[PDB]
C-alpha cells in the first residue's frame, strides 16, 4: 500500500464515494426523457440517410458534396 | 507440395485419434 | 357450459360470413388491389406492371391500374 | 508483497484431445482455400 | 420548410404516441383494478 | 486451476493488475498502427495518383490517416499530385513533421510509453489508492470514473471539432467533389440548420463533433456529481465491473455496425477518392451517366479526365471480389497504365448498338450487343455453339474514341470479341499483369474489407454482449 | 498456389497446439 | 479348453480395447479394405472415364486437386451394374480406368457398415443393456445404402452413385435435384424438419440440464425417436426417387381465364431445374 | 408501493402463461409478425413485383404462397405505412411490397422479445440462462439472413421471401450466384447442424437403452459401452450436454458468418489454380469444373425470371448447354 | 533468395524455442 | 523479406535482454 503522491491527489475521485447511492428514483424520471429524445433523433437520421425523410433542399446523395 | 501439407494434416488426425483411444486417462 | 353457446352460435357462424362475403362480393380485390381474374392482362395487355421508380410507385402502378 | 489473485491453469488430457481435433480438423478445412 | 414525407414522420410520431399510451394505459390500469 | 478460457479472470477484483492488462492492450494496438502504417509505406507506389490510387493498392491505414489530413512524406510526394511544398513556416506548422513517418514515430513512441506504464502497473499491483478509507478489500466507484472519463472524451471531441476540423489549428480534413477529381485537406464550417445532417456533406461532422462534443461535456459534468438511483444501482449492478462490460461490448457493437453502414454506403467520412467507389455507383450507373452527359455537354471524348472514366471500370466495384483472393487489387486484374478510349459498335447495316454491362451479381456473364431500341442484334454464342445472331455472320466493326486506340477500327474478329468483352467489362483499358504475377481474377478494393470485416466483429461482439449481460444480471448463479 | 498459402496453414496448425500442449504439461506436472 | 472354445472367448470378450465380436470378424477386414483403398486412390488416382465417353475426369490430390475439390470418381458408365474385380479385369490401368476403386470401396464399405451394427447389438447384448442403439443407427445406415447402392439400382449403373468426396457430393446433390425435384418432395421436407428439429431438441435438453444441473424418460426417448424417424422417411424418399417416383410438381397451374398462364414461385424453381439440366446431359 | 410496483407484480403474477416485462415487446410484435405472413398469403399477390401470383384468391397452393420481398427500384426503403412510397394508401403499400417489410421488421423484435422473455424467466426461476445463450444462434441466423444479406445486396428484392418455394428459390439463387455450398463456413455450419442431430439421436438411444430397472440410467455401462464400440466416450454428464448444447449453436454462428460474408459479394466463387490449370489445357476435367459450369447454367436459365425488373434478354445462343 | 531460407530460418528459430519453454513451463508448475 | 527475418530475430534477442535483467529468478 504505497502512498504515492498521485495516489493522493486521486483517491477521492477513486473511491471516496464507492458504494454510495441515493435511495428510490431519483434522477431516473428526468433520465427517461433523454432517452426518448435520442430516440427520436437517431430515428430522424436514420430515415433521412435512408430516404424515408427528405428534408426540404437537402438531396442526401453523392451531390451534395457541391461546394468543395 | 500443398499435397504434402494435406496428407501431413491427415496423419497428424490419424496420430491423434491413435493417441486418444489407446492413452486417454482412466474414467473414474 | 351452456351460456356462452348462445353468444358463441350467434356470433360465430356471423363471422363466417363476414369473411366470405367480403371475398365473394369482391371487396378484397380493392382493399388489396389484387387483380380480378380478368384483370391480369387486357385482351393483348399481355406486358407486365412491374414498379420501375421508387419514388413515385404508387402513381406508376395507377398508370398500370 | 505477493499478490493473492494468481492462480494456476488446469487442462487435462481429455481437453488436449478435444483442442487438438478442433485445431486440425479447422486447419485441414482452411488449407484448400488459404492456398486458394 | 414542411416536406411531405417529414410530415408524414410527424404523424407516425403521433400514432406511435398514441399505440403506446394505449398499451401502457391498458396494463397499468389493469394492474391498479385488481390491486 | 481455471479452464483455460478464464484464465484473465485473474485481475477482476484487482484494480491496478486490470488497469495493467488495459494499458498492455492500448501498447499492442498503438504498436500495430505503427507498423501496418510502416508496411503500407514501405509497399508504396506514389509515382501514379490517377490509375493507381492508394485503394488500387491495398492499403488500409493509408486511407483512415489521409481522411483527417495526412498527406505527404518525409521523402517528398503527396498523395494529391504534387510534391510537397514546404508551406509550414512558423510554429503552428507542424505540418512538415506529421507526414505518415510522423505518425508512425508517434504512435511507436506511445506504444513503448504505454508498455513500460503497463509493466509498472503490473509491479505496483497494490497502491493504496485501489482501496477504501478503512477497508482491505479495493473497491472502486464506478458511476464517477464514468463521470471523469466522459469528460475528458468530450473535452477532446469537442477540440477535434472545432479546433482541427474547422482548420482552425489544424489541417482540417479531406473533401472532394461529387465526382471524386479534386481532393483536399481544408478546413470546414459548421452550420446547425437541417442539411448538417444529410450524411455526404462534411459540414456535419463538424457541426456534430462540437454539439455532441459539449453534450458530453455536460454528461461528464453531471456523472461526476450525481450518484446513482437505488432502484438502478440494484437492477443493473453498478458495484459489479462486469457490467460496464456488458454493456460497452453492446456499443461496440452498434458502433461496428453504424460504420459498416457508412462504409457500404459512402458517406462524407468515407471519400471515393480516399476507399475507392462504392458498389451502388456501379450499379445506378452513377459515373457512366455523369460522363456520358458531360461529352453530350460538347467535350470531346479524349477530354475526359481519367479519374472519372477510371471509376467506370467494374474491376473497381467492392462487390467483385473474393474471400481468399488475397492482397491489393492490382495483384488482380493487374495495374493500370493507360484507357484505350471509349469504344462503339457498328453491325453490317450500320446501325449503332451497344453492349450491354455486366452487373455486380454475375461472375461471368453472356456478351449480348443489343439496338438501343432494346431489340439484340449480336451476340457471342456460347463456347461452342451454331448461331443465327451472331458476331461474324452479322459482322460488327468498332471504331474507338480518344485514349491508346484513338480513331482507330478493329474489324478482325477476335480483336472484336475482345474489346467486346471489355466493353462489357466496364471501360476498356491496358492492364500489366507481368509485373506482379496478376491472376486475371477481381479483388475487393479496401472499402469491401472494412465493410467485410468489421461487420463480422460486429456479429460477434453483439454475442459477447449477451454472454457478459448474462454473466452480470445471474451473477449470483454464475459461482 | 499461393507461396504464403503453406506458411498460413503451417503456423494455422502450429500456434493452437503448442499453446495446447504448453498448457497440458504444465497441467500434468503438477499434482 | 478346447482350442475353438478358447478363440471363442477371446474374440467374444468384454477385455479387449476394442470389442470384436463375430461382426466384428466381418467388419474389420472389410473396413480396413474400404479405408486402405479410399486413401490410396484418393492421394493418388488415374483419370475416371466417367461418361464412359473415353474422355476422363481427374479426382486425384496428385492430379492437381485438393481436399475440397477431390474426389473418387464412380465406376464407369459403360460397366453398369456390373461387378468389376480386378481379376475380371483386362489389365489394371484399364481396370483403374473404368473407376474400379470406387466399386471397390463402396461395397466393402457397406457390408462393414451393416456388420457395424450387428457388432453394436452384439456388444450390447454383451453387456446386459436393452439392445436398441442398433435400430437407432439404421437410419444413416439407410441414408448411406440409399446414396450409394439403392440409387444405382433404381438408374441402372454405379455412375450415377455418389462421388466419394466433397465436392462430387455437391455435383451429385444438384444433379439429382435437377432430374428429380428433391427439394418439393415432401420425404426430404421431413429429413429437413428432422435434421434442424433434432438439433433444436439437443440444445434445448443440453441448456437445460446444464442449467438445473449447475414421463421424464418418455423425453429421451422422444429425442432418440425424432431424427431417427424423419431420417428413415427422408431415406425412403430418396429410394422412392430412385426409381423415378418423382415429388411434387406445380409448374404451369394458374392460367388466366382467357387462356394465358400466370407465372408462380413454382415456375422460377423449375427453370433453375431446367438450367441444372441442360448443363448435364452432354448430348441428347 | 407506487404504480411500478404494482404493475412489476402484476407482470409477474402466475396465469396459463407468463407475461413479464419482455412481453411487452413480444407479444403484439409476434402477433403482427405472424398476422402479416398470413394476410399476405392469403390476399397480397406480388403480380407487380415480381409478376408471380403468390396468393390464395390467385389460386395459389399452401406450397407456393409467399409473402413477395419488395420491388427492386426501392433500394432499402423501409416502406412504412405512412412514408414516401405508400403515402398513407394501404393497397398500395401492399401492392409494393410492404408486407414483408413489416413481417420481418416486428420478427425481428419478437425474436428479441423472445430472447429478453428468456433472461427473464431464467432470473424468475433462478438458474443459469443458458437457453438464452442457446437461441442466440437462431438470431444470428435470422439478423444474417433477413437483414444484412439484403442490405449489402442492391434491395431488399434479393432477400428470401417469406413462403415454402421462395426459400427454395433462395437456396438455388445462392448457389447458382454465391457457389453457397463452397463455402467453409457453410460447411460448418453444415457440420454443426448434422452433428447436434447426431447428438440428439445417440443421446436418446443411450438413455434409454442403459435404464435402470426400476439420474436414472447406468452412466458406467453406457460410457463402457461406447469407449469399446466407438473408442471414446463421455464420463463426464455436464460435459456431455454442454457440448450438446454448444454443437449446434456453434454451427449456426459459423454459417452466419458466412452469410454475412457473402452479403458483401466476399464469396468463395472458385479456386484460382483450378481455373488457371483448366484454361492451359481443356482436358483437365474434375468435379469442381463441372460445378462451376452447373453454375453457369442456373445463372443464365434463372436471371431472366428471376431478376424480371433488369429487362434481362438472353437469346437461345448464348444459353449455355451440354451441346 | 531461397523460398526455403526463411522457414528454414524460422523453424529454427521455433523448435528449440518451444522445447525450451514447454520444460520451463512444466517445471516452474511443479513446486 | 530476409530483412523482416533479421529484424525479428533482433527484436526478440532485444526483448530477452530485457527479460533477463529485470525479471531474473533471485539468487539466493
Ligand atoms: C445480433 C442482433 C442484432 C439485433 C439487430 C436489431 C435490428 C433492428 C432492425 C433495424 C433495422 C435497420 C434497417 C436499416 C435500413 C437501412 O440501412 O437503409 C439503407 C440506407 C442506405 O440506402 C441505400 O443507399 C445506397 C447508396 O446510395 C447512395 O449513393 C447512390 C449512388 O450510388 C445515390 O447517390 C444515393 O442517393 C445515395 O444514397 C443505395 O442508394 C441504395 O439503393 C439505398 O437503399 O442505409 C441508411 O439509411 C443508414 C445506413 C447507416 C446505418 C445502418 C445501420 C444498420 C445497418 C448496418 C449494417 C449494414 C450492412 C451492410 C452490408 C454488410
Ligand atoms: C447530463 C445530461 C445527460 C447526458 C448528455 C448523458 N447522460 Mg447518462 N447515463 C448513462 C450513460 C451515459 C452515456 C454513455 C452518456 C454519453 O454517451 C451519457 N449518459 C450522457 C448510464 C451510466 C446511466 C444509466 C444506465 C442505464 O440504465 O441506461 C438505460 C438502460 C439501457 C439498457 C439503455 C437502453 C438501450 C437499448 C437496449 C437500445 C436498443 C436499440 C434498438 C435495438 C434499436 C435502435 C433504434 C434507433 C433507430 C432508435 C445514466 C444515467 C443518466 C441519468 C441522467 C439524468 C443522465 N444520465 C443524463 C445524461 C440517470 O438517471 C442515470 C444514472 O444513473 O446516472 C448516474
Ligand atoms: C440441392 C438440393 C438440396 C437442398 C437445397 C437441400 N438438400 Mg438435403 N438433406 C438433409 C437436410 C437438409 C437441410 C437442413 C437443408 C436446408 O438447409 C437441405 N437438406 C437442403 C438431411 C435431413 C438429409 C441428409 C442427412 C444425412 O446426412 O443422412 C445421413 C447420410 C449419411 C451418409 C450418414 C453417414 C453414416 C455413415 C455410417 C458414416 C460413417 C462413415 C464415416 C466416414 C465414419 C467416420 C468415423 C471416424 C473415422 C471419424 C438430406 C439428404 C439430401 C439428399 C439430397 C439429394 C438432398 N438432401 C438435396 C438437398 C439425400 O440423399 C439426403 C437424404 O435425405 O438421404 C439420407
Ligand atoms: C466471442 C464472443 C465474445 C466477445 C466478443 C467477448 N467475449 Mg469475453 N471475457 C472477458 C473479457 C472480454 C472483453 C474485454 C471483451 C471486449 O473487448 C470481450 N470479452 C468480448 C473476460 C472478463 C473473461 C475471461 C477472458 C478470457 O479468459 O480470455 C481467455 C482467452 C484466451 C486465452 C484465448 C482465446 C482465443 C481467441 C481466439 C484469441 C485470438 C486472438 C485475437 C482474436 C486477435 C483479434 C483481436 C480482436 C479483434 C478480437 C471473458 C469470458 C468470455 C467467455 C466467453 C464465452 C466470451 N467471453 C465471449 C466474448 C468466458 O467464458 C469468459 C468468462 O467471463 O468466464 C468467466
Ligand atoms: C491542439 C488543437 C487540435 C485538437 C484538439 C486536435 N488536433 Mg489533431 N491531428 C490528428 C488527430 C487528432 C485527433 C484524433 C484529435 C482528437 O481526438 C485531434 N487531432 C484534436 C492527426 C490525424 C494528425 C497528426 C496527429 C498525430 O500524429 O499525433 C501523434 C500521435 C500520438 C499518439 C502522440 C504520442 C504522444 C507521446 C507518446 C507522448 C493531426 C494534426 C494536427 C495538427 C494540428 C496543428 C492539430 N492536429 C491540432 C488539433 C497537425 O499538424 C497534424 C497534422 O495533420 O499534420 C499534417
Ligand atoms: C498481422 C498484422 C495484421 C493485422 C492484424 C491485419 N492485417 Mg491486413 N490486409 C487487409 C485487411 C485487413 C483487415 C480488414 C484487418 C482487420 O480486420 C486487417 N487487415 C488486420 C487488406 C486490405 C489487405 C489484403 C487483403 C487480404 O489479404 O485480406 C486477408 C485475406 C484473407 C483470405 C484472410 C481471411 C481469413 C479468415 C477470416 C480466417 C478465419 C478462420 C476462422 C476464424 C476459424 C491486407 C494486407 C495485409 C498484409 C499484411 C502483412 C497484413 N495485412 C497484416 C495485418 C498484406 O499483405 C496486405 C496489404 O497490405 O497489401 C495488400
Ligand atoms: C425452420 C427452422 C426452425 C423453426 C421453425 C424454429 C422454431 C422455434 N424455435 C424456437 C426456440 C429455439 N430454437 C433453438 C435453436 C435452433 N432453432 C433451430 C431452428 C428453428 N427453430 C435450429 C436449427 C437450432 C439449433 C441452434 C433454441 C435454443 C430455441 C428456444 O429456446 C426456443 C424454444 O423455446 O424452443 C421450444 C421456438 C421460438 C418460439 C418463438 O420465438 O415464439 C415467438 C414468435 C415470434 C417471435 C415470431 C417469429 C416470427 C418469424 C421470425 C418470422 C415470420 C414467420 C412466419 C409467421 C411463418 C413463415 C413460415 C414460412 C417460411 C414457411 C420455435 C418453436
Ligand atoms: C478475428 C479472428 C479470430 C480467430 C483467430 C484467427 C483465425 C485464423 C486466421 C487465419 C488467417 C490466415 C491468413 C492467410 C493469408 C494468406 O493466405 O495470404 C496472405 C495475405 C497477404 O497476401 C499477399 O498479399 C501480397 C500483397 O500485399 C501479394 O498479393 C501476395 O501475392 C499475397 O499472397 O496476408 C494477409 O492479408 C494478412 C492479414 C489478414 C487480414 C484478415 C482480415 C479479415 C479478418 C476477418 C475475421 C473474421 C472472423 C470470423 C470468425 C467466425
Ligand atoms: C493471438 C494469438 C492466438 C493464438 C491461438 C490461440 C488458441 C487458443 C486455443 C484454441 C483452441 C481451444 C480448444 C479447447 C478445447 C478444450 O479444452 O475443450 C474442453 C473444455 C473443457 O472445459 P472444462 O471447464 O470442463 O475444463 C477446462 C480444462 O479442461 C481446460 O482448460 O471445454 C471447452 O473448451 C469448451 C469448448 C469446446 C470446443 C471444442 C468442441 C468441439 C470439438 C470437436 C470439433 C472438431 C471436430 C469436428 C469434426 C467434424
Ligand atoms: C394445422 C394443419 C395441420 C393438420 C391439417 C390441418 C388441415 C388441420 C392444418 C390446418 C389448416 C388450416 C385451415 C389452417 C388455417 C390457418 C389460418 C389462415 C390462420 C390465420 C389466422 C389469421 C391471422 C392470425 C391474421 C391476423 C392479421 C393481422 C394481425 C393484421 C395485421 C395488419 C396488417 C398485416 C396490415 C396493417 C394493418 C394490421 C391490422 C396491423
Ligand atoms: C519498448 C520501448 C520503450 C521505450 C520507447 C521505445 C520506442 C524504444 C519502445 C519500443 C517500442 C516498439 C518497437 C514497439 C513495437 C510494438 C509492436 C510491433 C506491437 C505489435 C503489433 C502486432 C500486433 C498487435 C498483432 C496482430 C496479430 C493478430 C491480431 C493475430 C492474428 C491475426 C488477426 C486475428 C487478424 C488477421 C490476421 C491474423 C495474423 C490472423
Ligand atoms: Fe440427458
Amino acid at each position: 500500500p504505497k502512498q504515492t503522491w498521485w495516489g493522493d491527489v486521486l483517491k477521492g475521485n477513486n473511491n471516496s464515494e464507492a458504494g454510495k447511492f441515493v435511495p428510490g428514483w431519483g434522477t431516473t424520471p428526468v433520465m427517461a426523457g433523454f432517452v426518448v429524445m435520442i430516440t427520436l433523433l437517431l430515428l430522424i437520421m436514420l430515415q433521412v440517410y435512408n430516404h424515408t425523410i427528405v428534408l426540404d433542399g437537402v438531396d442526401a446523395g453523392w451531390t451534395s458534396l457541391g461546394g468543395f | 507440395m500443398d499435397v504434402i501439407a494435406y496428407v501431413f494434416i491427415l496423419a497428424c488426425i490419424i496420430g491423434l485419434f491413435f493417441f486418444a483411444v489407446f492413452f486417454r486417462e482412466k474414467p473414474t | 357450459s351452456i351460456r356462452y353457446w348462445i353468444i358463441h352460435t350467434i356470433t360465430v357462424p356471423m363471422l363466417f360470413l363476414a369473411g366470405w362475403l367480403f371475398v365473394s362480393t369482391g371487396l378484397a380485390y380493392d382493399v388489396f388491389g389484387t387483380p380480378r381474374p380478368n384483370e391480369y392482362f387486357d385482351q393483348a395487355r399481355q406486358g407486365l406492371p412491374l414498379v420501375t421508380d421508387r419514388y413515385e410507385g404508387k402513381q406508376q402502378i395507377d398508370e398500370f391500374t | 508483497t505477493p499478490n493473492p489473485n494468481k492462480q494456476p491453469v488446469e487442462l487435462n488430457r481429455a481437453s488436449l484431445f478435444i483442442g487438438l481435433l478442433l485445431v486440425l480438423v479447422l486447419a485441414l478445412l482452411f488449407s484448400s482455400y488459404f492456398f486458394n | 420548410t414542411i416536406t411531405p414525407s417529414l410530415q408524414g414522420f410527424f404523424y407516425s410520431i403521433l400514432f406511435g404516441a398514441i399505440v403506446l399510451g394505449l398499451l401502457g394505459g391498458g396494463f397499468i390500469f389493469f394492474s391498479q383494478k385488481d390491486k | 486451476g481455471l479452464p483455460w478460457y478464464r484464465v484473465h479472470t485473474v485481475v477482476l477484483n484487482d484494480p491496478g493488475r486490470l488497469l495493467s492488462v488495459h494499458l498492455m492492450h492500448t501498447a499492442l494496438v498503438s504498436g500495430w498502427a505503427g507498423s501496418m502504417a510502416l508496411y503500407e509505406l514501405a509497399k508504396y507506389d506514389p509515382s501514379d495518383p490517377v490509375l493507381n490510387p492508394m485503394w488500387r493498392q491495398g492499403t488500409f491505414v493509408m486511407p483512415v490517416m489521409t481522411r483527417i489530413g495526412v498527406t505527404h512524406s518525409w521523402s517528398g510526394w503527396t498523395v494529391t499530385g504534387e510534391p510537397w511544398v514546404t508551406q509550414p513556416g512558423i510554429l503552428g506548422a507542424h505540418l512538415n513533421f506529421f507526414s505518415y513517418e510522423g505518425v508512425i514515430l508517434m504512435h511507436i513512441l506511445a506504444a513503448g510509453l504505454f508498455f513500460l506504464a503497463a509493466v509498472w502497473h503490473w509491479i505496483n499491483w497494490d497502491l493504496d489508492i485501489y482501496y477504501p478509507d478503512g477497508s482491505s478489500e479495493p473497491a472502486s466507484d464506478w458511476p464517477k470514473i464514468f463521470g471523469l472519463h466522459l469528460l475528458t472524451l468530450g473535452i477532446v471531441c469537442f477540440g477535434f471539432g472545432s479546433l482541427h476540423l474547422t482548420g482552425i489549428l489544424g489541417p482540417g480534413m479531406w473533401v472532394s467533389d461529387p465526382y471524386g477529381l479534386t481532393g483536399h485537406v481544408q478546413g470546414v464550417s459548421p452550420d446547425w440548420r437541417p442539411f448538417a445532417f444529410d450524411p455526404y456533406n462534411p459540414t456535419g461532422l463538424v457541426t456534430h463533433h462540437i454539439s455532441a462534443g459539449i453534450a458530453l461535456i455536460i454528461g461528464g459534468i453531471f456523472h461526476t456529481v450525481s450518484r446513482p438511483s437505488e432502484r438502478l444501482y440494484n437492477a443493473l449492478s453498478m458495484g459489479n465491473v462486469e457490467t460496464v462490460l456488458s454493456s460497452s461490448v453492446a456499443f461496440v457493437a452498434a458502433a461496428a455496425f453504424v460504420m459498416v453502414g457508412t462504409m457500404w454506403y459512402g458517406s462524407a467520412t468515407t471519400p471515393i477518392e480516399l476507399f475507392g467507389p462504392t458498389r451502388y455507383q456501379w450499379d445506378s450507373g452513377y459515373f457512366q451517366t455523369e460522363i456520358q452527359r458531360r461529352v453530350q455537354s460538347g467535350q470531346t471524348w479524349d477530354q475526359i479526365p481519367e479519374k472519372l472514366v477510371f471509376y467506370d471500370y467494374i474491376g473497381n466495384s467492392p462487390a467483385k471480389g473474393g474471400l481468399f483472393r488475397t492482397g491489393a487489387m492490382n495483384s488482380g486484374d493487374g495495374i493500370a497504365r493507360a484507357w484505350e478510349g471509349h469504344p462503339t459498335f457498328t453491325d453490317s447495316e450500320g446501325r449503332e448498338l451497344f453492349v450491354r454491362r455486366m452487373p455486380n451479381f454475375f461472375e461471368t456473364f453472356p456478351v449480348v450487343l443489343t439496338d438501343k431500341d432494346g431489340v439484340v442484334r449480336a451476340d457471342i454464342p456460347f463456347r461452342r455453339a451454331e448461331s443465327r445472331y451472331s458476331f461474324e455472320q452479322k459482322g460488327v466493326s468498332v471504331s474507338f474514341e480518344g485514349g491508346t486506340l484513338n480513331g482507330q477500327t478493329f474489324t478482325d474478329a477476335p480483336s472484336v470479341k475482345k474489346y467486346a468483352r471489355k466493353a462489357q467489362l466496364g471501360e476498356p483499358f491496358e492492364f500489366d499483369r507481368e509485373t506482379l504475377g496478376s491472376d486475371g481474377v477481381f479483388r475487393t478494393s479496401t472499402r469491401g474489407w472494412f465493410a467485410f470485416s468489421h461487420s463480422c466483429y460486429a456479429l460477434l461482439f453483439f454475442f459477447g454482449h449477451w454472454w457478459h449481460g448474462a454473466r452480470t444480471i445471474f451473477k449470483d448463479v454464475f459461482e | 498456389v499461393n507461396d504464403l498459402g503453406a506458411i498460413a496453414t503451417a503456423l494455422f496448425v502450429f500456434i493452437p497446439c503448442v499453446f495446447l500442449i504448453l498448457l497440458y504439461a504444465q497441467t500434468a506436472s503438477r499434482g | 479348453a478346447s482350442a475353438w472354445e478358447r478363440f471363442c472367448s477371446f474374440i467374444t470378450s468384454t477385455n479387449n480395447r476394442l470389442y470384436i465380436g463375430w461382426f466384428g470378424v466381418l467388419m474389420i477386414p472389410t473396413l480396413l479394405t474400404a479405408v486402405t483403398c479410399f486413401v490410396i486412390a484418393f492421394i493418388g488416382a488415374p483419370p475416371v472415364d466417367i461418361d464412359g465417353i473415353r474422355e476422363p475426369v481427374a479426382g486425384s490430390l496428385l492430379y492437381g486437386n485438393n481436399i475440397i475439390t477431390g474426389a473418387v470418381v464412380p465406376s464407369s458408365n459403360a460397366i453398369g451394374l456390373h461387378l468389376y474385380p480386378i481379376w475380371e479385369a483386362a489389365s489394371l490401368d484399364e481396370w483403374l480406368y473404368n473407376g474400379g476403386p470406387y466399386q471397390l470401396i463402396i461395397f466393402h464399405y457397406m457390408i462393414g457398415c451393416i456388420c457395424y451394427l450387428g457388432r453394436q447389438w452384439e456388444y450390447s447384448y454383451r453387456l446386459g443393456m436393452r439392445p436398441w442403439i442398433c435400430v437407432a443407427y439404421s437410419a444413416p445406415l439407410a441414408a448411406t445404402y440409399s446414396v450409394f447402392l439403392i440409387y444405382p439400382l433404381g438408374q441402372g449403373s454405379f455412375s450415377d452413385g455418389m462421388p466419394l468426396g466433397i465436392s462430387g457430393t455437391f455435383n451429385f446433390m444438384f444433379v439429382f435435384q435437377a432430374e428429380h425435384n428433391i427439394l418439393m418432395h415432401p420425404f426430404h421436407m421431413f429429413g429437413v424438419a428432422g435434421v434442424l428439429g433434432g438439433s433444436l431438441f439437443a440444445a434445448m435438453h443440453g441448456s437445460l440440464v446444464s442449467s438445473t444441473l449447475v414421463n421424464s424418460r418418455s423425453l429421451h426417448f422422444f429425442l432418440g425417436a425424432w431424427p431417427v424417424v424423419c431420417i428413415w422417411l427422408t431415406a425412403m424418399g430418396i429410394s422412392t426417387m430412385a426409381f423415378n417416383l418423382n415429388g411434387f410438381n406445380f409448374n404451369h397451374s394458374i392460367v388466366d381465364s382467357q387462356g394465358n398462364v400466370v407465372n408462380t414461385w413454382a415456375d422460377v424453381l423449375n427453370r433453375a431445374n431446367l438450367g441444372f439440366e441442360v448443363m448435364h446431359e452432354r448430348n441428347a | 408501493r407506487g404504480w411500478f410496483d404494482v404493475l412489476d407484480d402484476w407482470l409477474k403474477r402466475d396465469r396459463f402463461v407468463f407475461i413479464g416485462w419482455s412481453g411487452i415487446l413480444l407479444f403484439p410484435c409476434a402477433f403482427l409478425s405472424i398476422g402479416g405472413w398470413f394476410t399476405g398469403t392469403t390476399f397480397v399477390t406480388s403480380w407487380y413485383t415480381h409478376g408471380l401470383a403468390s396468393s390464395y384468391l390467385e389460386g395459389a397452393n399452401f406450397l407456393t404462397v409467399a409473402v413477395s420481398t419488395p420491388a427492386d427500384s426501392l433500394g432499402h426503403s423501409l416502406l412504412l405505412l405512412w412514408g414516401p412510397e405508400a403515402q398513407g394508401d394501404f393497397t398500395r403499400w401492399c401492392q409494393l411490397g410492404g408486407l414483408w417489410n413489416f413481417t420481418t421488421l416486428h420478427g425481428v423484435f419478437g425474436l428479441i422479445g423472445f430472447m429478453l422473455r428468456q433472461f427473464e424467466i431464467a432470473r424468475l426461476v433462478g438458474v443459469r440462462p443458458y437457453n438464452a445463450v442457446a437461441f442466440s444462434g437462431p438470431i444470428a441466423v435470422y439478423v444474417s439472413v433477413f437483414l444484412m444479406y439484403p442490405l449489402g445486396q442492391s434491395s431488399w428484392f434479393f432477400a428470401p421471401s417469406w413462403g415454402v418455394t421462395s426459400i427454395f428459390r433462395f437456396l438455388l439463387f445462392a448457389q447458382g450466384f454465391h457457389n453457397l455450398t463452397l463455402n467453409p463456413f457453410h460447411m460448418m455450419g453444415v457440420a454443426g447442424i448434422l452433428g447436434g442431430a447426431l447428438l440428439c439421436a445417440i443421446h436418446g438411444a443411450t438413455v434409454e437403452n442403459t435404464l435402470f430397472e426400476d439420474e436414472t440410467y447406468s452412466m458406467v455401462t453406457a460410457n463402457r459401452f461406447w469407449s469399446q464400440i466407438f473408442g471414446i466416450a463421455f464420463s463426464n454428464k455436464r460435459w456431455l450436454h454442454f457440448f450438446m448444447l454448444f454443437v449446434p449453436v456453434t454451427g449456426l454462428w459459423a454459417s452466419a458468418i458466412g452469410l454475412v460474408g457473402i452479403a458483401l459479394n466476399m464469396r468463395a466463387y472458385d479456386f484460382v489454380s483450378q481455373e488457371i490449370r483448366a484454361a492451359e489445357d481443356p482436358e483437365f476435367e474434375t468435379f469442381y469444373t463441372k460445378n462451376i459450369l452447373l453454375n453457369e447454367g442456373l445463372r443464365a436459365w434463372m436471371a431472366p425470371q428471376d431478376q424480371i425488373h433488369e429487362n434481362f434478354i438472353f437469346p437461345e445462343e448464348v444459353l449455355p448447354r451440354g451441346n
